[PDB]
DNA sequence: GCTACTGGGGCCGAGGGTGTTCCTAAACCGAGCAGATATGCTC
DNA sequence: CACTGGTGGTCGCCGCGGTTTAGGAACACTCTAAGATATTAGA
DNA sequence: GACCACCAGTG
DNA sequence: GCCCCAGTAGC
């Protein structure tokens, strides 16, 4: 049971229902929860699933050295970068 | 996609709803009001939501709570049980088929009343004692358990019928998450040992085991208290109650407890 | 003893069940007139509505058209344990479950079963006259029938006729749960199908699957229509409508159980 | 150490810099980290002191029933509301 | 509103930089790609971000950096320490009294000395020995350790060469460079935010990183060392990922950032 | 101990030179052992090579504000040099090698040599009692009226005018002070007069100056009461520095207020 | 609502007697019946 | 990229041999020279 | 009668 | 030369 946040950008409706199922939508395309690492797999089946055009990017709670862990679906233009092991965010240009 | 159920100790334990239609947009469900506020609801994350008069679902309200292994519950009068709506086919085979072969058989239900007993209360069921006699035993010791947290809270006492409806609150909501549990393991709610004839024996078996550990005396507590929202407080009570003792996380355990003494 | 409402409200007039349409038409239900309530989609009930049936027990089944699906039911497991424990007493009993696989038999084909056979062997001939039924009917309907395969995962990437027969049993199994709901019997305690939560239900969809309703599949699969999923599923219903199978499956069951010899409840 | 989101709406680029000094930006106003008590509240100051017209919610993770809690500054039409103790999210109409 | 550091503890360990200009926009650490990708650091949240060569690093960068206590380190090939921006006047008066209090007294000095052999081997030194002996016996004990290891994990093993212009198939002696090298930065980060000199050591002496070398020795071959053996034996086609990678995990597992101070303290704490 | 400031513009190596390229293209070509510290004012980059070089040859680099104002980094953090830092916590812990160095910095900071039966906490108090006196006398002078110097550390906004300028100014000096301490390789927390802080002996030398120049200049602006105080003090404190070549002359006064302990110094 | 672009202005948010103390998949197994260089279908 | 308005189309996203096993702030302190000759403004 | 897909129009 | 801010388009 570690915290979970899914973030959606021109996902159509039937992924953003399905995720208010289950999680706490604060702001638009901003889910929160708590779940464990099943419901999280099924959650990221049905992100994959159902987006299809848009991207998402989801992120949880771990004990690795910052904390938590996250993963993209589809492209946006803050794309995931590695640096030596650790992963951040970049902002591709137009 | 499949939108399979999520287990129960996983989710919150209740949620109560009032005086809005509850409909279905894009896959969620939605509780609207009078005004037109829109409330997503996380129905896949909760154990049972509780349905206030005033409330008027919809079909699709009903089939995706089924779909999502969260009970539906139909209150009235003080947060009173009047109706459920769950799974169709939810019921384990195995689970049901053991509880129903403790049933019929005289020998084993007669195990499984005593167990329900010495659960219950800390001491052993008196032996050789038939079904009936263990009944009226524990009857007199709950008449005489409510009348004894009567003196203990110092609320006036006549008998079990503003106590009473703390105590219908409270006992109700536990009937309700014990019922969740009963439907998500897969046994039958209506098949009773101790309890017999009505739809939710089973539940009152159960439920009745742990109530006076702490549901009931809080719900006394609220009752001396007397604040001019009694139901608010006992459901915020009930919440920190099931959280603290993870009630949800040791209800089937109870369950298999109970029939394991079957043999 | 039950009736289907759809596309409109269900509240509470003077204490009768009314079903107010879109066009205005108040259906008055009183209490007394039906033990069962099959909702269908379009229907929103009021708190009122579920007190009433709640105060006089009338059991409340949401259905898909025709009771080609069960999506939930009141009294969710069971309300009479007389019930449930009746069947479970003839399920766990291995000479009642073996008099209630007989009658299974009798009552499917026209023939009793073979004389001193066990559950296994009469599974055994129920499965080899389900091969020839399925041979017979696709000579009879002149498909290309290859087996009965379907891929659990890619419904798409299937035999056409095994997608129309997946339908229409699919369909057959919403009938028969809403059938066995409305008796009030658990649909996981079965007889010739056993240990998953809709054995009952493989059951007695089993004792009338291949009369008219797979047959329909094969209808349908001769058509090759652009949706045959689809196809199947109104065709079902339309043929559920029609033939009330619903109604006559209840009488089935009571006799099924009734099989037993063991006195049933009332 | 408990994990930690903050979703910016309207805030003047001085918070954004500010947020991403310590938190990882993985969408436009989305950032998420792994802080302590302390460090959350700090950064929660900052969010107070540096926004002025927009909204922000901060959602980190807890032991609580729903595992996690959050809290808003600002005005926005998804506000929170209460429900017997369980804090949810409600759409409000124009 | 002010900008603060927070403790060492709650960090990253470090973050490896190169080919780009660093940058601050609105107030944050960016790294500017020559494409123009943009690459926000969470420089408050790192204990030492290292510079590779590409990177063009701006007075502010260098300014923020230092004000939120991050410390930088110019880096050379195989990750080896070249230079060091950090906060000035960022050490304590009553911290950095202590340590060159027991650095100018020769009898404490060696009473410091003899705890960081204590605390390196697990035994205590041989009685009535000086600086240079115990200096000889910790080369001997160490040159042992590395031959040992060697045999241990299977990897071919000479010299233990510092100078790179020795290692044209010898992959062993630049994992070993680079993981002390990552362990001499964070050591070092921790020894200014914490208040010492790096410069006033006692088992080393006249080098500018005596103390970061004493520290980060006493716990070199805890961890640090072994894992660059492992990455040593399965040969890699990067080894300076893998040795980073396994450094940062070592670093979360055996909590070197939080233990590092009171190791410090507890080094100094010798002479009462 | 040389140095040279370095404001707008990119600073690379050519030729193994320090070359330093501004807005308009003047390259600044700077040989290697030409300085022995480069203050990087605001506007300036560097590239790797030139930290690769400076490293290589031991200089030190120190990211400062316009004309030393503010010191916001340092290159070798902590000190590189032991052998300085250790004179001066000698000279530090030592009492009488204390009183000798106090005693030079009140000779040099007045003219006349302190009273001879003197502690520490009393010249402390000598030196409170005579900046009183100059602080009535500059207010008087200037005419601004002087009602004490205390104000409120929560907000800046909540206080005098002539606190404000004063506060900026020694904050400036505290600056180039700071920058002095670090070219020079002591350690700006090893006090004498000024003792606990991690900049004692930036407080130290500080005093030695503070009444020369910029607290009357902070009481000029002050009597003048701009629209922006603290900006004027500041770039007031940043052009008397620059003119006065304050950096440059507060080296040699460390090393003679340090080499007042009669001790061999490091070399 | 976020992102980009372009002038215009600034190089900037400090102050310092010191030191203590306290706050769930797979493997295994039943049947019939067609029809057979046997397994294959079906339950 | 999110929210919303209207229209036309659906009533749905299935398949069932059964069972066992694989750290700040508060206070508490120096000291001086002027001068309310006590107390105080400065370090 | 309840719900969804679609196709834009605006800030 | 580096960086913030204000305003104004653009989607």
């Amino acid at each position: 049971m570690s915290m979970l946040v899914v973030v959606t950008e021109n996902v159509p409706p039937r992924l953003r229902g399905r995720l208010a199922i289950w999680l706490l939508e604060v702001r638009a395309g901003v889910y929160v929860g708590d779940v464990s690492a099943k419901i999280r797999e099924m959650i990221w089946e049905q992100i994959a699933g159902l987006a299809e055009e848009g991207n998402v990017v989801m992120a949880w709670a771990t004990n690795t050295e910052t904390g938590f862990e996250f993963q993209t679906f589809g492209l946006n233009r803050r794309t995931p970068v590695d640096l030596d092991g650790l992963r951040l965010v970049s902002f591709l240009p137009v | 996609l499949p939108l399979n159920p999520i287990p129960l100790k996983d989710r919150v334990s209740m949620i109560f709803l009032q005086y809005g239609q509850i409909d279905v947009i894009d896959g969620a469900f939605v509780l609207i009001d009078k005004t037109g506020i829109r409330t997503h609801i996380p129905v896949g994350s909760v154990a049972c939501i509780m349905l206030e008069p005033g409330t008027r679902v919809s079909h699709a309200a009903v089939r995706l709570a089924a779909q999502v292994g969260t009970l539906l519950v139909w209150v009235g009068e003080a947060g009173v049980r009047v109706y459920a709506s769950g799974q169709p086919g939810g019921a384990r085979s195995d689970k049901l088929l053991y509880q129903a072969k403790l049933a019929l058989d005289e020998d084993l239900r007669l195990k499984v009343v005593r167990k329900m007993f010495e659960l219950r209360f800390g001491e052993p069921a008196p032996a050789r004692r038939s079904v009936e006699q263990l009944r009226g035993i524990e009857g007199s010791r709950v008449r005489a358990t409510y009348a004894l947290l009567a003196k203990q809270y110092g609320v006036t006492w006549n008998g079990r019928r503003t106590i009473n409806q703390c105590i219908s609150a409270a006992t109700s909501c536990l009937y309700g998450v014990t019922e969740a549990a009963i439907l998500a393991a897969g046994y039958a709610p209506a098949i009773g040992f101790v309890h017999t004839g009505k739809p939710l024996s089973f539940v009152y078996d159960i439920a009745d085991i742990i109530k006076f550990d702490t549901v009931v005396p809080k719900a006394f507590e609220i009752a001396r208290r007397n604040p001019g929202e009694p139901d608010r407080e006992v459901r915020l009570a009930c919440r920190d109650i099931f959280r603290s003792s993870k009630t949800l996380a040791k209800l089937i355990p109870l369950i298999e407890d109970v029939l394991a003494a079957g043999e």
